[PDB]
């Protein structure tokens, strides 16, 4: 078959967040609030092109969009967030409800000096609609011409032609 | 590799107590104290005659109630279905079966032993 | 003898399990679920005569990603010559298959 | 029918306990106005990613933020 | 047997049947076939002697064997194609070890080694079922897989069974070792249609169920288990052996009767497709079948065997039996080849 | 052969089209015949039970011939349809494909020749 | 042992006998072979020797009477000039039946496997020449 | 295709030609059924874990079902050789070859 | 040849089959079956399913326990064969290992091989997914699937547990 066309290593190079995990998890449902529209832009043409080459640019916005939600942590709350994802980072599991304290004063330090509100119960599992101006790709499975079916059955069911016709039964 | 390092390690010292049962004391084999024990006297007949079961239906009745176990035991993971009276429904109809064909034993005398 | 009893009473006793592109519990795909939806939908309704000679590319792609045979013989193919290639010393492997590489994320 | 069962509770005791906890579990589900909060809260965890939507255009029901009015909603979760 | 418990394992029998039937998945194929085999063997051991034992261990040893052969196919059936359906086999491996998982149920030969010995263990009434009932699962599976069987082997086990269940029964004095013999040559005669006209594989099977379910309903109506105690039939009930005389004269394939009605149709879809040499083989190894038929024809019906004193003392005693649809199985079995193509329904 | 045809609406004894077609008489010689091997199962029945053939159990010979007319009617219907389906389906497919049934030129036996073999 | 039949039949009549002898040699050892395995699959032989005496027995039998047929079948479509006549394979099958007779030891079994061997080897010659298929693709 | 299935299927032939390979006792035999169960089992398992085909997971525990439905059906019908005979030695399962 | 251990325990799995397949006793089968079905509870464990490893494991726990009641109820000699008592025993016990390293050698040393199928040679870590399952071991998702979606197979396994009691308890009567 046909060479593989992938992207080179200067396509891929991108800022990356260079953090851990409980970085991620302790920041998890504000970079869900705030950073919302880059992310289901990208997961949109994630499912819809259902092949990564084609979703590069997308995914460097959401490496674009990440960093800024974390600098803009970093500028005015990074000692409440750095003891909150010190207390999420202790646990194996990493437990929310271990971290309720850390968690009342990173909200409330986020709240006071940035405005975001953190989402309740049931919000970050919602669908919800992405307006992108990229076309819906017409064939995402590469996929080509489905193979004429067999002709229907029409027309008016006529008797048998002179009976069953088995060797010497006339009817 | 942490569960094979430690089966190995069990089972490494639960072997290295028997090596050094056997070659640390001071043995002394002659072909009395090594016969098979009947209370002091000689037994009667080898001990690889048949040994009749009085609990074989019981036991062929155990082969079947332990798939039972492979059957009821996903329902920790079956209650977090979401067709869930149509699981609670198949879970109530295993044991119920299960407790059918245990009473049909009962009742037929299945689970008394022989002689 | 199809006595096709779950057509004509329109129940689903066992259309359930019968295919890896059916509907999956928390809709976890298959690892070939493109190249059976492929395969399937090329091959629905033309009857078996047509699609073994119709759908067989389909067929052979789909195959290959459930066996994948094609894909470890060109990896033995690969690996066999970059193990000729050292044996000969003809070759060396580049930092980043060796590990002292500051991998990517 | 209550001399039979205090017949066979005399008798056969564990039979009675089992067949009273065998008939509470058939009939009480169907009894319980909390067995559709089970299914509720079953269908609202999470597991999967929730796939986002294209904007055609005409879509009231669909929100375009998490943090928006319209949309499903986990207060019955949260009060109880 | 506790009659309650003996209506929920001939529907446990008859449930194992319709789920090989009806199902579309592979896994509920093995599944039917091992309710069918599991109900089946306390049907074989009714009365609780060492022969039917016997038999119950030879025939749990084979279908076991032969279900874990058609679980293999059913698993490399799984890997060279990712699914389940009931339909054509996407590997020769796999379609060699269903069809000789087949054979292997079926009894057809060279796995034929246990229908006579099964048959002669059990009871005339579980070796009706055996002979009747159990062609009906492996038959439904064959029917949904012939786009995968491969030619020469379903022939080599066709034309084998004629030949081996044709020669087998001509050394036999016992009814049930005859009508297992029999069997053996009349699923020959089915499975050799089967690539060629399926149609014909039905109408045989459908044919052959008439006439077996006929012979030991006249073998149980009669009480008779071998040739020399159904020889003393005439003195008893002499219309039991004009019966008998019709339905084997039926089953040699002899015009006018219905017996002949399926072999001739085997051989008009056989010649079409060019094959002359092979339906002429098998109309020729018929006539060994023919042959024991007449043999129990002339002992039961033709001539009169000497009985002896007691008879006179069934004179004096009726049946009782259920004798079920014994004279519409009798007509049908000997009297249906002027509606011969009725067969088109089984299209 | 035909199994592809009734698989879009499976178990159907008689389809709808079936309907479209003209049933058998109930003077048809073969449901005559199917109500003969009624009364044939009748005096069989008498005969094993050692009844008196022709004369016991009337409503039994008649309830024979009954059943084996009834099932026969249906019988010889899905039989009459099934051989109209066989030929609606070869005219059909003769027409659909025309290249493979080409109209013959039946020549006359004056250009014709055929070789005489003389019995001598 | 379906490439054994063609290696047989992909070498034309009357022109290298050796190897047709050999050839009929292996199909006829192939088939003694697959006789001797249910030989000693369903009549148990009383020892090791015993069951590979019996073997040997009927390989060697069935392999003699492969090589006398192809033997004689050859060098009488070699001395007739006839290479695709079925009376070279009558003579032939003629001559594989009194082997069979020479291996069991007696004239009837040789005059009888004479006769039928003699019809069966004409009527797979004819086959060959005709077409005849006893194993049949469907067609319709 | 990979290299564990050569021996797993392997493993099947060779439960197979130990449980078609009769050695006069059939308890030894029906381990071999047994066997054979378990090399589809692993088999099978191997096949629906590696592919993802999730709802075929359930099969292979239906599969293992049956496997000692029918064990314990051998059992069963081991009990009844063993009491007629004093051993389940198959050679006494001779008397249908008249 | 730790990328091989799925291999390895493979190897281990047919020797347990070679081990009780050659029909030493049924003390000594249930050995070898005990030991290749603990050994096929890690091959399949290394392919992600836990749960159905450790069930093949304990149902043949429990089905070698009950298997070793019987053979030392009925199926028992005098002088039982361990695995080297008799000649016709350890025969094939040699030939099915011989054969076995045999297919062990042509396949480490040519990295492919052929018997009915073709094999590849190389250890088979290759061929695992290269993605994670999230919050849910799917294999547990799909046995759990058996209460909502198989309830066809619920209903005929359960009637075939049922019967395959009323089956055995009809069997084992006399009379
Ligand atoms: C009709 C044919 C089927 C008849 C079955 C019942 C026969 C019977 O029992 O007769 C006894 C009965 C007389 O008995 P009985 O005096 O009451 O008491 C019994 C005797 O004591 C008898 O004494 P016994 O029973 O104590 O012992 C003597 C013994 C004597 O037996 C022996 O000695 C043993 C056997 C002797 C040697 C064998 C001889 C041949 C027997 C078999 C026949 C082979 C040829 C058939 C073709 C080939 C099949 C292989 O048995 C008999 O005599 C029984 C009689 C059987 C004669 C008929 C046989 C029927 C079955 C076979 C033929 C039909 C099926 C195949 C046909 C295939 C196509 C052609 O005979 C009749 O009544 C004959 C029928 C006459 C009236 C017919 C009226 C027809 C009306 C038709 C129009 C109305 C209906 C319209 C319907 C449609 C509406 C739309
Ligand atoms: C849908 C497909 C239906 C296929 C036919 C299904 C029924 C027959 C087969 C089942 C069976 O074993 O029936 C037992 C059978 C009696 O067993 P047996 O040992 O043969 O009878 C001996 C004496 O006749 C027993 O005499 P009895 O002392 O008990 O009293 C007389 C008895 C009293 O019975 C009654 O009064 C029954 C009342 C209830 C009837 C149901 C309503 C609820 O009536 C009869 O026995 C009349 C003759 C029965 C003939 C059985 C065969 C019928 C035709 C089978 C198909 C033939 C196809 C030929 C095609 C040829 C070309 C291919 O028949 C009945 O009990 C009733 C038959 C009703 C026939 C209805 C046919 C149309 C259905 C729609
Ligand atoms: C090239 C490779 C491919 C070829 C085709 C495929 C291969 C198979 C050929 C067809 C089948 C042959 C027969 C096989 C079984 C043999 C009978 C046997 O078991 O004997 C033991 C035993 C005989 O011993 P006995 O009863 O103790 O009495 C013996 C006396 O005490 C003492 O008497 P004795 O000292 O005389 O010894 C007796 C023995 C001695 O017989 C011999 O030693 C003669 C050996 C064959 C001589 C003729 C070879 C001719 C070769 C062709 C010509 C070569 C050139 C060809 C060129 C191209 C064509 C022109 O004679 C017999 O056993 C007679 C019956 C068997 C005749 C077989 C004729 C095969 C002709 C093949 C032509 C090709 O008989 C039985 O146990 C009978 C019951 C067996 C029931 C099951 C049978 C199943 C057979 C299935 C075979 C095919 C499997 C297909 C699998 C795929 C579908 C599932
Ligand atoms: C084939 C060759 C025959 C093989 C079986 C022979 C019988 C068994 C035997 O040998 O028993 C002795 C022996 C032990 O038996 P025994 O207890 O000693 O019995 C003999 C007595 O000692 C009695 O002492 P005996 O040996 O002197 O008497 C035996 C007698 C010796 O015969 C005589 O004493 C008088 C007869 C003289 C020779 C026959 C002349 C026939 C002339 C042609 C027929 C008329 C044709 C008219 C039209 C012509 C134009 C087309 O020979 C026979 O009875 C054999 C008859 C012919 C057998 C084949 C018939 C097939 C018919 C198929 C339907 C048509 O058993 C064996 O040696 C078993 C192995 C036999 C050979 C292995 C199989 C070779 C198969 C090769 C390929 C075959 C392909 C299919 C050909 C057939 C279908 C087209
Ligand atoms: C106002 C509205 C109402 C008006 C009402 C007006 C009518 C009132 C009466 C209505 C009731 C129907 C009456 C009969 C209608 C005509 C049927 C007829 O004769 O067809 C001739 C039919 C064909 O002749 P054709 O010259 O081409 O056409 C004249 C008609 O136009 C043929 O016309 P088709 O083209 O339409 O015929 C269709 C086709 C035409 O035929 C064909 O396509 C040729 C192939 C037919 C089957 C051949 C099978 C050969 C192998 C088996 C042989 C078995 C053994 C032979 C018999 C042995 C004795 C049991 O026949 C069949 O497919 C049916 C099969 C034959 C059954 C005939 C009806 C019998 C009813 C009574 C049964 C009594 C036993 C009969 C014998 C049992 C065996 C059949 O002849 C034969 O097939 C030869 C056999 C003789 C037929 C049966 C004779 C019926 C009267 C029997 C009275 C004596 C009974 C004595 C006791 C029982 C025997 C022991
Ligand atoms: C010929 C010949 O030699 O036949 C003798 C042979 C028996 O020979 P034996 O008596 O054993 O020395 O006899 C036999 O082997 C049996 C008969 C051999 C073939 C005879 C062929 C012609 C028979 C007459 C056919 C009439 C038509
Ligand atoms: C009574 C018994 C009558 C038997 C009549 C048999 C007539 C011959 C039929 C088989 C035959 O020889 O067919 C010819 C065929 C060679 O022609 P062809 O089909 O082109 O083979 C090339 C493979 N594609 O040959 C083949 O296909 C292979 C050779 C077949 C040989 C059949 C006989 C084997 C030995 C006797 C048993």
């Amino acid at each position: 078959p046909g060479i593989v066309e992938l992207p080179s290593l200067e396509d891929l190079k991108v800022q990356e967040v260079k953090v851990s995990s409980s970085v991620l998890k302790a920041a998890a449902h504000h970079y869900g609030a705030q950073c919302d529209k880059p992310n289901k832009e990208f997961m949109l043409c994630r499912w819809e092109e259902k092949d990564p080459r084609r979703c590069l640019e997308e995914g460097k916005l959401v490496n674009q969009c990440a960093l800024e939600f974390f600098r803009q942590i970093k500028r005015h709350c990074a000692e409440p967030f750095t003891e909150y994802w010190t207390c999420i980072d202790y646990s194996g599991l990493q437990l929310f409800r271990r971290c309720r304290k850390e968690q009342a004063q990173f909200d409330k330090c986020v709240l006071d000096k940035l405005g975001w509100v953190r989402p309740d119960l049931g919000e970050l599992s919602k669908v919800t609609k992405v307006k992108t101006d990229r076309p819906l790709p017409e064939n995402p499975y590469h996929s080509r011409a489905r193979p004429e079916p067999n002709p229907e059955v029409e027309g008016d069911l006529k008797p048998a032609r002179h009976g069953s016709r088995l060797f010497f039964w006339t009817m | 590799m942490n569960l094979m390092i430690t089966l190995l390690t069990n089972f490494t010292l639960a072997t290295l107590l028997v090596t050094i049962a056997f070659w640390l004391p001071q043995l002394n084999v002659y072909s009395e104290k090594t016969s098979p024990y009947e209370c002091g006297f000689d037994p009667m007949g080898s001990a690889r005659l048949p040994f009749s079961m009085k609990f074989f239906l019981v036991a062929i009745t155990f082969l079947l109630f332990d798939l039972e176990i492979a059957l009821l035991l996903p329902l920790p993971w079956a209650s977090q279905t979401t067709n869930l009276n149509t699981m609670l429904t198949m879970a109530l109809l295993l044991i119920f079966l299960l407790a059918v064909s245990l009473a049909y034993e009962w009742t037929q005398k299945g689970l008394e032993w022989t002689e | 003898p199809f006595f096709d009893v779950q057509k004509k009473l329109g129940v689903d006793l066992d259309h359930w399990m019968t295919i890896q592109s059916a509907e999956q519990p928390h809709r976890i795909p298959a690892r070939c679920h493109a190249f059976e939806k492929e395969w399937i939908e090329c091959a629905h309704g033309i009857g078996s005569i047509r699609a073994e000679k119709e759908c067989k590319i389909e067929f052979e792609d789909f195959r290959e990603c459930l066996l994948r045979q094609k894909t470890m013989k060109r990896l033995n193919a690969i690996k066999r010559q970059r193990d000729k290639l050292i044996k000969e010393g003809k070759y060396t492997p580049p930092p980043h298959h060796s590990g002292q590489e500051d991998l990517r994320p | 029918v209550a001399a039979f069962l205090k017949n066979v509770w005399a008798k056969e005791p564990v039979l009675v306990a089992s067949f009273a906890i065998a008939g509470l579990a058939v009939i009480l589900p169907t009894l319980s106005p909390y067995t559709k909060y089970s299914l509720m809260i079953n269908r609202a965890t999470p597991y999967n990613y929730p796939v986002p939507l294209r904007d055609d255009g005409n879509m009231p029901d669909v929100p375009s933020h998490p943090q928006d009015p319209q949309g499903p909603s986990l207060e019955w979760l949260k009060r109880l | 047997m506790n009659p309650i418990i003996l209506i929920i394992i001939l529907m446990t029998v008859m449930l194992g049947t319709i789920i090989v039937m009806i199902s579309t998945h592979w896994l509920l194929i093995w599944i039917g076939f091992e309710m069918n085999m599991l109900a089946i063997i306390p049907i074989m051991m009714k009365k609780h002697n060492p022969r039917a034992t016997e038999a119950s261990t030879k025939y749990f040893l084979t279908q076991s064997t032969a279900s874990m052969l058609l679980m293999m196919a059913i698993i490399i059936n799984l890997m060279f194609s990712g699914q389940w359906t009931v339909m054509k086999l996407f590997n020769p491996m796999a379609s060699m070890l269903m069809t000789m998982a087949l054979a292997m149920k079926l009894g057809m030969a060279p796995f034929h080694f246990w229908v006579p010995e099964v048959t002669q263990g059990i009871p005339l009434s579980s070796g009706l079922i055996l002979l009747t009932w159990q062609k009906l699962a492996p038959m439904s599976v064959l029917y949904q897989i012939l786009p995968s069987i491969n030619l020469d082997l379903i022939l080599t086990l066709s034309i084998l069974s004629i030949t081996i269940g044709g020669w087998g029964g001509l050394n036999q004095t016992q009814l049930r070792k005859i009508m297992a013999y029999s069997s053996i040559a009349h699923m020959g005669w089915m499975t050799a249609v089967l690539l060629y006209n399926p149609t014909m594989t039905l109408l045989n099977l459908i044919i052959y169920i008439i006439m077996t379910s006929t012979m030991f309903t006249l073998f149980m109506a009669n009480s008779t288990t071998t040739t020399l105690s159904l020889s003393h039939t005439w003195n008893k009930a002499p219309i039991m052996t004009i019966l008998v005389l019709i339905t084997l004269l039926s089953m040699g394939g002899l015009p006018p009767l219905s017996g002949f009605m399926p072999k001739w149709m085997i051989i008009q879809e056989m010649t079409k497709n060019d094959s002359i040499i092979l339906p002429t083989l098998m109309a020729i190894t018929a006539l060994l079948n023919l042959y024991f038929y007449m043999r129990l024809t002339y002992s039961t019906a033709l001539t009169m065997f000497p009985s002896t004193n007691n008879m006179k003392m069934k004179w004096q005693f009726p049946t009782t039996k259920r004798m079920t649809l014994l004279p519409t199985m009798t007509v049908l079995s000997t009297m249906l080849l002027p509606l011969t193509p009725i067969l088109s329904i089984l299209e | 052969m035909m199994t592809g045809r009734q698989a879009r609406a499976p178990l159907q004894f008689l389809p709808d089209e079936a309907r479209s077609l003209p049933p058998p008489k109930l003077t048809d010689p073969r449901l005559a015949y199917i109500g003969f091997l009624g009364y044939c199962s009748g005096l069989i029945d008498n005969a094993i039970r050692r009844r008196p053939v022709l004369s016991a159990g009337l409503h039994r010979q008649f309830l024979y011939i009954t059943s084996f007319v009834f099932v026969g009617y249906y019988l010889l219907k899905r039989q009459d349809y099934m051989y109209a389906v066989r030929d609606h389906d070869m005219f059909s497919y003769i027409k659909s494909h025309p290249e493979d049934f080409p109209e013959k030129d039946k020549k006359t036996y004056r250009e014709v020749f055929e070789e005489f073999h003389p019995v001598r | 042992a379906k490439t054994l039949l063609h290696q047989y039949w992909d070498i034309p009549e009357g022109t290298e006998c050796h190897r047709k002898t050999y050839a009929a040699t292996s199909i006829g050892g192939a088939s003694g072979l697959v006789v001797s395995a249910y030989s000693v699959a369903l009549k148990t032989p009383t020892s090791f020797l015993e069951g590979v005496a019996r073997t040997g027995r009927y390989t060697f039998t069935a392999a003699a009477i492969g090589a006398i047929f192809g033997l004689t079948s050859c060098i009488s479509a070699q001395v007739r000039e006839k290479p695709d006549d079925p009376l070279n394979y009558l003579i032939g099958g003629c001559a594989g039946g009194l082997t069979l007779g020479a291996r069991t030891r007696s004239y009837g079994i040789g005059a009888a496997a004479c006769a039928y061997m003699g019809l069966t080897a004409a009527l797979v010659k004819m086959g060959q020449l005709e077409g005849w298929k006893v194993f049949a693709e469907p067609k319709v | 295709m990979s290299l564990v299935y050569m021996n797993i299927m392997m493993a099947f032939t060779v439960s197979l030609t130990g449980l078609l390979m009769y050695r006069s006792h059939l308890m030894s035999s029906l381990l071999c059924l047994e066997g054979m169960m378990l090399s589809l089992f692993i088999l099978a398992t191997l096949m629906i874990l590696n592919s993802h085909f999730t709802l075929a997971s359930m099969m292979p525990i239906i599969l293992l079902v049956f496997a000692a439905c029918e064990a314990a059906l051998g059992l069963s019908l081991l009990v009844m050789v063993s009491n007629t005979y004093g051993t389940d030695y198959v050679q006494n399962l001779n008397l249908l070859q008249c | 040849m730790m990328t091989y251990i799925v291999f390895i325990l493979s190897i281990i799995f047919v020797m347990g089959f070679v081990g009780f397949s050659s029909k030493p006793s049924p003390i000594y089968g249930g050995l070898g079956l005990i030991v290749s079905g603990g050994v096929g509870c890690g091959i399949v464990l290394n392919f992600g399913g836990s749960f159905l490893g450790l069930m093949v494991f304990l149902i043949y726990l429990g089905g070698m326990m009950v298997v070793f009641g019987y053979t030392t109820a009925m199926a028992t000699e005098q002088y039982p064969e361990v695995w080297v008592s008799n000649k016709v025993v350890l025969g094939t016990f040699i030939t099915g290992l011989l054969m076995e390293f045999l297919m062990v050698y042509y396949v480490l040393k040519d990295k492919e091989v052929e018997i009915v199928f073709k094999f590849n040679g190389m250890g088979d870590w290759v061929i695992y997914d290269t993605g994670d399952s999230g919050f849910f071991s799917e294999e547990a998702m799909g046995i759990a699937a058996l209460y909502s979606y198989g309830t066809w197979l619920v209903i005929v396994t359960g009637w075939s547990l049922l019967i395959g009691v009323v089956v055995i308890m009809e069997i084992t009567r006399g009379n």
